[PDB]
């Protein structure tokens, strides 16, 4: 299948991403606490529901939450300021909280049922969000021997997600909080996000030599994000 | 998973 592209709301970021975040791919955004990772997730959960000529995929959303940071009223606000019905947009987001990393892994399996269910409706699932991808794994797998073990569990989790993305033509979007490195990653595309002067947000592609050089810059607004 |  041809890949689809979901607009972020930012023309700058869209150009950096070559039109938007891709289906049949896992896109990881990573950065420090407060850089706007969860805002980008909220914005995409609306943008994907737009028709294709407005940058969306007429799609449904599934959302796995590990830090209780999902905000339905924020979805409503973004939808409202982009011309969409707030409650209809919320209704097309299926939401689960992952209790721990093991539950998080099972939920990917659980998600496939709804993905199958909607596949030939007018609004198939087109976006699967995992926020945070790594927080449970960080907290549970720690100390001597944990590096190998945690990386193995995470790779397995990511493989499950890659399968859904490829099998059902879905964009997977995941967040990862970073502080201080050198660890392997298996996301299709990695985007480094940081908060800059005057509240602007700046995004850069990491280890993507064949993709645009440069940084995109946007603001967090009532429309989600915009240039 | 739950709606909304």
């Amino acid at each position: 299948a041809t890949i689809g592209r979901i607009s972020t709301g930012s023309k700058s970021l869209d150009k950096l991403l070559g039109g938007g975040i891709e289906t049949q791919a896992i896109t990881e955004v990573f950065g420090e606490f407060g850089s706007g990772k969860t805002q980008l997730a909220h914005t995409l959960a609306v943008m994907v529901q737009l028709p294709p000529e407005e940058g969306g995929l007429n799609g449904s959303v599934m959302w796995i939450d590990t830090e209780n940071t999902f905000r339905p009223e924020r979805i409503r606000e973004i939808a409202q300021n982009r011309g969409l019905d707030p409650d209809e947009v919320l209704k097309h987001i299926a939401y689960a909280r992952a209790f721990n990393s093991n539950h998080q892994m099972l939920l990917v399996q659980q998600a496939e049922d709804m993905i199958k269910e909607l596949l030939n409706t007018d609004r198939p699932v087109k976006l699967l969000i995992v926020d945070s991808l790594t927080s449970h794994f960080r907290s549970e797998y720690i100390g001597r021997g944990a590096l190998a073990e945690r990386q193995q569990k995470l790779a397995k989790h990511l493989a499950d997600l890659h399968r859904l993305a490829n099998l059902y033509d879905i964009a997977v979007f995941v967040t990862n909080q970073v502080q201080a490195h050198i660890l392997a990653h298996s996301a299709t595309l990695r985007v480094y996000l940081r908060k800059g002067k005057g509240g602007k947000r700046i995004a850069r592609l990491i280890d993507a030599p064949h993709l645009p050089e440069g940084e995109a810059v946007f603001s967090i607004t009532e429309k989600g994000i915009e240039d | 998973f739950h709606t909304g």
